[PDB]
RNA sequence: AGCAAUAGGAGCUU
């Protein structure tokens, strides 16, 4: 694409049947500078949703 | 302290006690049950 | 919510130039350029354009990464001949050539009728 | 300028 050239190597090539899975970077990523403790030990809350 | 057994809030308005609490009562009670026996008559078979 | 803006491949900036020149020090007579806010397109038509002069030694270019929309080229040349002048000699080959082709297809479309 | 706990279940990557 970058240069219309020729491949020196020939590519295999077709349709095939993808899923889109569950599994979004956007509802993983996750960071967390300071916020909410636990009331007991007073450490960092666990969950991505609690931040 | 309370630190080690804080209270906590269920939706709200309630709260109850951490397990150490209710225990600490129920250690209570039971002193209080014993200081009611040898002020009075017990038969043995319930100081035990 | 990390995705920049599909715009920003081509509205250039106030503060970002088109092209800016600094000079590679350690050939004679060559220079850096990088062009901001372009590809392949230009990139590889102005390449083979450049490569093929006598009086230019060196000529390459590369895109560092996919996901930012620039390239960077070096160019070198004779003693005698600039790489600036080499360039803008092969920008005007190539617009003379692009105007003969569409001279050319437009007589033959006509034609064609 | 303050967003509960405990459990069970289903999953992700090794």
């Amino acid at each position: 694409g970058h240069t219309g050239k020729k491949l020196m190597a020939q590519v295999f090539f077709g349709p095939t049947y993808y899923q889109r899975l569950r599994h979004m970077v956007d509802d993983k990523i996750h960071a967390r500078a300071r916020g909410p403790v636990q009331v007991l030990t007073r450490q960092p809350v666990e969950g991505r949703s609690r931040d | 302290p309370p630190q080690v057994r804080p209270s906590i809030a269920m939706d709200e308005t309630t709260q109850g006690q951490d397990d150490l609490t209710h225990k600490l009562s129920d250690i209570l009670k039971a002193n209080i049950n014993v200081q009611k026996l040898e002020m009075d008559g017990s038969p043995q078979h319930i100081i035990n | 919510m990390n995705a920049p803006d599909r715009f920003e491949l081509f509205i250039l900036p106030d503060d970002v130039p088109k092209l800016k020149i600094t000079p590679d020090s350690r050939v004679p007579n060559c220079i850096i350029i990088k062009f901001e806010r372009e590809d392949h397109t230009l990139a590889n038509l102005l390449r083979e354009e450049l490569a093929l002069y006598p009086d230019v030694t060196f000529v390459a270019y590369k895109v560092e990464h996919p996901l930012f929309a620039n390239f960077v080229m070096r160019l070198q040349t004779e003693e005698g001949t600039r790489p600036k002048q080499a360039l803008e000699r092969a920008c005007a080959s190539i617009i003379n050539k692009l105007k003969t082709l569409d001279h050319k297809f437009n007589e033959e479309w006509n034609i064609k009728n």
